[PDB]
């Protein structure tokens, strides 16, 4: 059962470039596309097969105003993403604009990819909140995709935008899509550019080329979370099924993550739980309470030691989280990659509900406010002034990009036994 | 046993016939070995003997001769066992019997759970015989050469969860003596059981006072997904693992065997598919039902549910959650308790 790519906004393009690339390393394909020549696995879900041997998989690079998507096309990479599709302002408005001036122009392909599959089962976003014309186009496809294609998920794989305030019409741009994002898309990943970049000082003096070097690290938490779906297993080999209980409602599917070895150029279960438990290795920076925790790991390992390790955990009382209710943490056993490189031995990498998140919301909501006193980032041009007469859209953002944050924070207390 | 070498079971009688003295410290091995080799066939000891007497503990001069049918036994099955590690390359046979079939969701029996159980009513009719076997091809995975039938597709309980599908697996002359038919009437049960969790599973899986139905579905989530974890890992996939080493050692027909059959009676333990049925699994299957219940109670997005017995349902799978952490904490009495005990660590609420 198969899942497509509307890779989209340009550092989106950037990061789903980095995407492919790594899983050019991460399996048995070469970077033309054809089958790698060092090649018990299955491609099905993301790859052609034929006698025409470039293994194209479903891959939609939509472009606008485009730089960035070419260059990404003219490397030695081009014929494994490239069935062909490449097509033509920064306000969230511009963006939705310039998506509904070719809304079908690109759907046709959409649809013609979504028919490169014997039986379909999602679309997924590699994506830059509030980025440029992605920005708008974000949330004009999660407004498609949910009537569309009703019964596929869609989740959005989204970098957040931190610079520590380039795009600084941010606020507008954001909370358009958090709009949608809170009602359209099924799940929503949410990676903070300033904890990547934390990342990215933390494991090496890296951060010298992080605005780039950032689309490697996004891409082995990427590969990570797709490894279970990408080969035989018990279970989790079904993306619907990978994440049901990480959504304990759908107004709350924002995950935050973290990964295992930020550095590591035996451990065993305990410490890599313990690790992961860890804000250093978290990638989002009162109360605060945890709501659902996926851990999954590649390495020998078996389920002896998890199941001691989970009560080892328990007694540490690092799993800080019974807040209304029962609130559970997963195993986490996967294969490590053959024919292919295989660094640190139980790699792995938490997906988790949790409700600091919330502060960032809640921080692009009071830049919204700061920025509602001055409205300079209007800029007067039309798009932004006609498509919004009474600025009614903006308001029922505000009112929903709250109820998120009375949400989440209803999800801190007690008070889940009414709504949030 | 009755590719007999041997009537054994007859001849060694205590009564109504007669056993001879001297060869019993080594008569087992002469049994196993004699079968070992009338068996290989298919596919001077009273000279030996002399020359080491030639070069007074009688008892220690018989335990020198000894040597020669310890080394011919030890060669002949040395020989037997890779031989069907080759010629029926044998570790693969019992691999399969897990990978591709009647355990492991692999890449095959997900593109299988996603047919017979699709909802444009069902596919068609869980009953039709045909549909079945047909669906169950494209088992093509890493490998094709499918041998089975999944067969009795009811061949006749009152939950939404039903009962049926005794499926079998084609096993020839060479691995019938290892995979017995009495081995595979076990080996359906932990599948049967395995396919109810992970249909339960799914049924919450495949959705999405108005919270209260986010509410049950967590609570529901937390309990089958931490079981089912439980099957897939704690029980199916530990054992599957921990078996898969010590067939390399175990060194003839008859200790073979027995490793296998150890491991079911194991798996039929700690599955606990055994006699203790009325404490547990009748309060497990429940627990299992409620969540299909609930499952064609919600329908994914209408909102017009409006009934509240399924309130007094959700009450139902609260006190089942006692009904399960006390029984559980019950066996430390008397019972299977250890790893009923790593069970019991559900958490709660």
């Amino acid at each position: 059962r198969e899942i497509i790519t509307l890779q989209l906004g340009q550092c989106g393009n950037q990061i789903g470039f980095e995407f492919w690339k790594q899983l050019c390393a991460e399996h048995g394909i070469s970077p033309e596309g054809i089958v790698e020549e060092f090649a018990t696995d299955r491609k099905d879900v993301f790859f052609y097969q034929a006698d025409d041997e470039h293994y194209i998989p479903r891959a939609v690079l939509l472009d606008l105003e485009p730089r960035v998507i070419h260059s990404i096309l003219n490397s030695p990479y081009a014929k494994l993403y490239n069935p062909e599709n490449i097509y033509l302002g920064n306000n969230w408005a511009s963006g939705f604009s310039q998506g509904e001036k070719i809304h079908e122009d690109i759907f046709d392909i959409i649809d013609r990819e979504a028919d490169g599959s014997d039986s379909l089962e999602g679309f997924v976003l590699c994506h830059s909140i509030a980025g440029g014309t992605g920005s708008g186009l974000g949330s004009y496809l999660l407004e498609r995709l949910n009537d569309r294609y009703p019964k596929k998920l869609v989740q959005t794989y989204s970098v957040f935008p931190n610079q520590d305030e380039d795009v600084v019409v941010q606020p507008y741009n954001s909370l358009l899509t958090l709009k949608r994002l809170t009602q359209n898309a099924d799940c929503v990943v949410v990676l903070d550019n300033t904890a990547l970049n934390r990342i990215a000082t933390d494991r090496l003096h890296i951060q010298n080329p992080s605005f780039s070097q950032i689309n490697q690290l996004v891409s082995t938490i990427m590969s990570a979370s797709t490894t279970t779906l990408r080969y035989p297993g018990y279970m989790n080999n079904d993306l619907i099924g990978l994440i049901a209980s990480l959504i304990p409602t759908p107004r709350l599917h924002f995950l935050m993550t973290g990964y295992t070895p930020l550095t590591t150029d035996k451990t065993t279960v305990l410490d890599v739980m313990r690790r992961l438990l860890q804000p250093k290795n978290v990638m989002v920076s009162t109360n605060h309470c945890y709501i659902a925790i996926l851990n999954i790991i590649q390495g020998e390992v078996d389920p002896t030691q998890v199941h001691k390790s989970l009560q080892r955990i328990r007694e540490r009382k690092l799993a800080n989280f019974i807040p209304w209710g029962p609130a559970s943490i997963q195993v986490a056993l996967s294969r490590k990659s053959p024919y292919l490189p295989s660094a640190h031995r139980v790699s792995g990498l938490m997906m988790a509900n949790h409700t600091s998140i919330s502060s960032l919301f809640e921080r692009t909501c009071r830049q919204y406010d700061k920025l509602r006193k001055r409205e300079a980032f209007l800029e007067q041009f039309r798009k932004e002034d006609m498509f919004k007469d009474n600025f009614d859209e903006m308001d029922t953002s505000r009112e929903i990009v709250q109820q998120l944050i009375d949400e989440y924070h209803a999800a801190t207390r007690p008070d889940y036994i009414s709504w949030g | 046993n009755a590719s007999a070498s041997s009537g054994s079971d007859q001849g060694p009688s205590s009564r109504q016939h007669t056993m001879v003295s001297f060869l019993k410290p080594v008569l087992k091995q002469i049994i196993m070995a004699g079968k070992s080799m009338q068996l290989l066939k298919n596919l001077e000891l009273d000279d030996v003997h002399d020359p080491l007497l030639a070069i007074t503990f009688e008892l220690t001069l018989r335990s020198c001769l000894y040597p020669h049918i310890d080394k011919q036994y030890l060669d002949c099955c040395g020989n037997l066992m890779q031989t069907l590690k080759k010629d029926y390359r044998l570790v693969e046979y019992l691999q399969a019997m897990r990978n591709f079939f009647l355990m492991e969701g692999g890449d095959t029996m997900y593109d299988f759970y996603t047919s017979i159980f699709d909802k444009i009513r069902e596919k068609e009719t869980w009953q039709n015989v045909s549909f079945l076997n047909v669906q169950l091809q494209e088992a093509v995975g890493q490998r094709y050469p499918e041998d089975s039938s999944r067969l009795s597709i009811s061949f006749e309980l009152p939950v939404h969860i039903l009962d049926g599908l005794t499926l079998s697996y084609k096993v020839p002359w060479p691995v019938d003596i290892v995979i017995s038919l009495e081995c595979q009437k076990i080996y359906n049960q932990v599948f049967l059981l395995l396919l109810q969790i992970k249909w339960a599973k799914y049924s919450l899986d495949v959705l999405l006072q108005i919270h209260r139905m986010f509410l049950l579905r967590v609570k529901l989530m937390h309990f089958v997904n931490s079981l089912h974890n439980y099957i897939m890992t704690r029980i199916l996939h530990s054992t599957g693992l921990e078996f898969q080493h010590q067939v390399e050692e175990a060194k003839d027909l008859d200790q073979l065997i027995k490793i296998h059959y150890r491991y079911l009676s194991t798996i039929h333990d700690r599955c606990l598919l055994r006699e203790k049925v009325s404490f547990v699994k009748e309060a497990i299957m429940k627990v299992l039902n409620l969540a299909l219940m609930f499952a064609d109670g919600w329908q994914a997005g209408l909102g017009t549910w409006r009934m509240e017995s399924i309130e007094k349902m959700e009450s139902d799978f609260k006190n089942c959650h006692m009904f399960l952490v006390t029984i559980l904490n019950k066996a430390v009495c008397r019972g299977s308790f250890p790893h009923l005990e790593s069970l019991a660590l559900s958490l709660m609420a």
